[PDB]
């Protein structure tokens, strides 16, 4: 029927997810539960497993921490920004992979992209997270949530409220197919600051949100109502941001030790 | 304004 073009639409966006990010929830999934036969990630949990692990996290910037002024905290904090700007650049991929976006008013564009990509990367950290920690570069490593508490303030406040929301979101038990419709129903938000057009956004999500509700009742056909709870989460997701930007905030101020690459300059610059 | 942004997307 219709219902045929929503079926096409989440396949093509699951193909294009699936082409755009390197490491999805099933393979992350997987490595969580040694239920591969891959080399097991190196557990990051202490000042001295980073160390050990520094160079297989791909977290080593220019020197390494031992011949480097950088504190470990910093470090860290330096080393999550080259995953973000990455995650931000995969997601772009896949956005412009979504029917329609690339017809968009470029401004447009760039507004849905600014206020989407970290809701996008918060829904994607949770594929990679347990109550435990997270999986890092690709699944070669994993820093434990306690680890990442125990760095000295403000930096033990950046991931905590990540791992909380991860929890929570990780009961829905959403797959692959899923999580590609989701990303693209947030990416294409009607009610973004600074949007000049809304009407071409809502036609778009419209659609999206149908294929959603579709893949919903197909792929859990023993499952009733996510799709409500699914799109509270998304509300969440603006809070996690908000919370998120506040921290920014507070380290711009009490360290100059540090500056912000360009790309998360461009995005955190006139937001919430 | 949103430089890398515009490239990222104009590529």
């Amino acid at each position: 029927p219709e219902s045929a073009d929503l079926r096409a639409l989440a396949k093509h966006l699951y193909d294009s997810y699936i082409k755009s990010f390197p490491l999805t929830k099933a393979k992350a999934r997987a490595i969580l539960t040694g239920k591969t036969t891959d080399k097991s990630p190196f557990v990051i949990y202490d000042m001295n497993s980073l160390m050990m692990g520094e160079d297989k996290i791909k977290f080593k910037h220019i020197t390494p921490l031992q011949e480097q002024s950088k504190e470990v905290a910093i470090r860290i904090f330096q080393g999550y920004q080259f995953r973000s700007v990455e995650a931000v650049q995969e997601i772009t991929e896949y956005a412009k992979s979504i029917p329609g976006f690339v017809n968009l008013d470029l401004n447009d564009q760039v507004t849905l992209l600014k206020y989407g990509v970290h809701e996008i990367i918060y829904t994607m950290l949770a594929s990679l997270m347990n109550k435990d920690g997270v999986l890092i570069s690709e699944g070669q490593g994993f820093m434990t949530r306690e680890f990442l508490k125990s760095l000295r303030k403000p930096f033990g406040d950046f991931m905590e409220p990540k791992f909380e929301f991860a929890v929570k979101f990780n009961a829905l038990e959403l797959d692959d197919s899923d999580l590609a419709i989701f990303i693209a129903v947030i990416i294409l938000s009607g009610d973004r600051p600074g949007l000049l057009n809304v009407k071409p956004i809502e036609d778009i999500q419209d659609n999206l949100l149908q294929a959603l509700e579709l893949q919903l009742k197909l792929n859990h056909p023993e499952s009733s109502q996510l799709f409500a709870k699914l799109l509270q989460k998304m509300t969440d997701l603006r809070q996690i941001v908000t919370e998120h930007v506040q921290l920014l905030q507070v380290i711009k101020k009490t360290e100059t030790d540090m500056s912000l690459h360009p790309l998360l300059q461009e995005i955190y610059k006139d937001l919430y | 304004r949103h430089k890398i942004l515009h490239r990222l997307l104009q590529e």
